[PDB]
RNA sequence: CGCAAGACGGACCAGAGCGAAAGCAUUUGCCAAGAAUGUUUUCAUUAAUCAAGAACGAAAGUCGGAGGUUCGAAGACGAUCAGAUACCGUCGUAGUUCCGACCAUAAACGAUGCCGACUGGCGAUGCGGCGGCGUUAUUCCCAUGACCCGCCGGGCAGCUUCCGGGAAACCAAAGUCUUUGGGUUCCGGGGGGAGUAUGGUUGCAAAGCUGAAACUUAAAGGAAUUGACGGAAGGGCACCACC
RNA sequence: CCCCAUGAACGAGGAAUUCCCAGUAAGUGCGGGUCAUAAGCUUGCGUUGAUUAAGUCCCUGCCCUUUGUACACACCGCCCG
């Protein structure tokens, strides 16, 4: 029986990104008018938006995505925090080519602020120009030592430094380059990225750091 | 979403499709602006220089 | 109706989300969080015949009925996640998925990024119905 | 009388390999046997990009791809002319080919 | 958006690897094991291949639990058909998965015993060793490392060849077979009756091994060649075809 | 055959299906064959004269390669309880 079309009731908030990113005005989102029987901030607070790092930086960051999760609300403002980085589908699919070895290593590590992260890396062998084998695999010995190197760096590079510096780090892709330096002594490698980061455990609350990062 | 009507002039007659062989391929100079040029399928008998009246004006077919 | 804000420049943003399978085509904008909907409509509802559930023309009609209320409630713009049946299912796009995208862009909403989100599985759960294949 | 010296498709040094499921019959065929065709295509397609480029914000952007590696069992890949009977002689040619790389102005 | 269960290890992944074969792709650790190579180490004939005996042995099935996510041998359903107990849709079973026992069979095909020698060209690739006043990657030079080129073993193979083989298809082994003789082991003697009867044996069971006859019958069969013909693929041609 | 009278169905044809590209389709009369008599026929001929593909292999039919075949009295063939 005709009733309550719902937008004509809904309220708007402006999604705000952390400081390390560049521009910070992500877009807008709608919730229901708060009623005592309700907390529009409730239906608002653990929401996560996934935005492209390119929109976030402005660029070459076509591939790469960041998951931004709403951590608190202040009048039409909602302050989000790092929740993850993935790659998309197209980019990842495009690296994976036959005749080359695909190498993956991932490590789970606690940051300086508590956060527990599982953080993945990836690489592919490279034929080097005057090669004339068509393929370019690596040996099992190689990959085992390469993986150890990737893993050592990723734990080394996340142990020291908080969620923010990992972020500050993943933007100019300094890990990538560091891997490249530690591995060329062992075997070629084309590509190379920390390709995903997964938030496993969150520390408790603290608006302090959140605001430090926003505001 | 949409409406307009488009005049287009035959540049080059491609060949014939339809398994029956009754639709003629055509290339069209876009009449109102020459800096356009597209492939359209025809019902009738068509010869160079005469004009189509395109509804769809994107689309651009092929076989069928 | 309504609008997040006057914005003679940037556009209020939502998520487009199209599932194209064969035998239908879902179009779907939601709030960039996802938790809250906004105007759905499928390629089914706008034709009758079951056989024609999934045809691009129906798909157009659906993206048109959708874009309407999209620009009628507040979304000025939308980022799209196209999908297939996925799972062990086919893994290829259904026919009126393209048609829906052409219909909304043409409609005159705004576009932003794209990824595919069909669920591809580090394979298993045996695919349906048996070893000798659908024979037909 | 034995037809292909390769029998089905290349094994030689095994006796076994896991089987895949046809992407059409949902059949079942060893992975050594089975026609495989990669499939990379733009999210948008032919006509769209122009409305897709105009309607979008962003200054260019610049289109994702969907990537899908297909598998067919023999009967499907024949049926649908993925592959086509080749004379007693032509069968021997593993190679591959066409003349331009059909990407817009092909058949 | 989170979470639980059970399943499975995609893309990367190959005429590529290993393993006696059956078979075997997530990480990491432990445990022993296996080949190749290198090797102016050790023994001095230790050795080749095998009745009997024995180890392993995909799948289904069977015994008892765990478990059943997924899919599903049976059944019940909806369609289709002249008939449909089917294919096709749906619901869905034992079962799939896992543990401890059975069972001993698969076009378990490379349909090709195993071991040794000899007879022919080229380029790949896994791997080991060896050589280069060759490339690129670094520091102050390095030790590195990955490559290019060559050489040699032993892998799985490929390619081209009037050696030669074969009925041919084919085959560098199916060669070195009437000019018939390197070692050893196994099975077959027209086709059906038949892996059947019967006794023995193994099995909880389902079944497995060994394995006849009476009678039946003049071809069974192989290979190549050619049409005819196809609801196989590219083909055409004609208003006795369409448009 | 005529003359009168009696003055039917049929008011556009389902499933199907023939034939046809230029003096062609179609309307329209004539002459020849049969013939004693007998044209609704066949068999030409002129007259009046369009619509419409201008091609293609979809269906159909037949020949063209390649391919499969337990067929070869050749698919109208060779089959199970």
């Amino acid at each position: 029986k005709k009733v309550v079309d719902p937008f004509s009731k809904k309220d708007w908030y402006d999604v705000k990104a952390p400081a390390m990113f560049n521009i910070r005005n992500i877009g807008k989102t709608l919730v229901t008018r708060t009623q005592g029987t309700k907390i529009a901030s409730d239906g608002l607070k653990g929401r996560v938006f996934e935005v492209s790092l390119a929109d976030l930086q402005n660029d070459e960051v076509a591939f790469r995505k960041f998951k931004l999760i709403t951590e608190d609300v202040q009048g039409k403002n909602c302050l989000t925090n790092f929740h993850g980085m993935d790659l998309t589908r197209d980019k990842m699919c495009s690296m994976v080519k036959k005749w080359q070895t695909m190498i993956e290593a991932h490590v789970d590590v606690k940051t300086t602020d508590g956060y527990l992260l599982h953080l993945f890396c990836v690489g592919f062998t490279k034929k080097c120009n005057n090669q004339i084998r068509k393929t370019s695999y690596a040996q099992h010995q190689q990959v085992r030592q390469i993986r150890k190197k990737m893993m050592e760096i990723m734990t080394r590079e996340v142990q020291t430094n908080d969620l923010k510096e990992v972020v500050n780090k993943l933007i100019p892709d300094s890990i990538g380059k560091d891997i490249e330096k530690a591995c060329q002594s062992i075997y070629p490698l084309h590509d190379v990225f920390v390709r995903k980061v997964k938030m496993l455990k969150k520390p408790k609350f603290e608006l302090g750091k959140l605001m430090e990062l926003h505001g | 979403r949409v409406q307009p009507i488009k005049l287009a002039r035959v540049t080059k007659v491609l060949g014939r499709t339809g398994s029956q062989g009754q639709c003629t391929q055509v290339r069209v100079e876009f009449m109102d602006d020459t800096s356009r040029s597209i492939i359209r399928n025809v019902k009738g008998p068509v010869r160079e220089g005469d004009v189509l009246t395109l509804l769809e004006s994107e689309r651009e077919a092929r076989r069928l | 109706s309504l609008g997040p804000q006057v914005a003679e420049g940037e556009n209020v943003f939502g998520v487009c989300h199209i599932f194209a399978s064969f035998n239908d085509t879902f179009v779907h904008v939601t709030d960039l969080s996802g938790k809250e909907t906004i105007c759905r409509v499928t390629g089914g509802m706008k034709v009758k015949a079951d056989r024609d559930e999934s045809s691009p023309y129906a798909a157009m009609l659906a993206a048109q009925d959708v874009a309407q209320r999209c620009k009628e409630l507040g979304i000025t713009a939308l980022h799209i996640k196209l999908r297939a049946t996925g799972g062990n299912r086919t893994k290829t796009p259904g026919p009126g998925a393209q048609s829906a995208l052409r219909a909304l862009a043409r409609s005159g909403m705004k576009i932003g990024r794209i990824e595919d989100v069909t669920p591809i599985p580090s394979d298993s759960t045996r695919r349906k119905g048996g070893r000798r294949g659908r024979r037909l | 009388t034995k037809k292909r010296r390769n029998n089905g498709r290349a094994k030689k040094g095994r006796g076994h390999v896991q089987p895949i499921r046809c992407t059409n019959c949902a059949c079942c065929v060893p992975k050594d046997k089975a026609i495989k065709k990669f499939v990379i295509r733009n999210i948008v397609e032919a006509a769209a990009v122009r409305d897709i480029s105009e309607v979008s914000v962003f200054d260019a952007y610049v289109l994702p791809k969907l990537y899908v590696k297909l598998h067919y069992c023999v009967s499907c890949a024949i049926h649908s002319k993925v592959v086509r009977n080749r004379s007693r002689e032509a069968r021997k040619d593993r190679t591959p080919p066409p003349r331009f790389r059909p990407a817009g102005a092909a058949p």
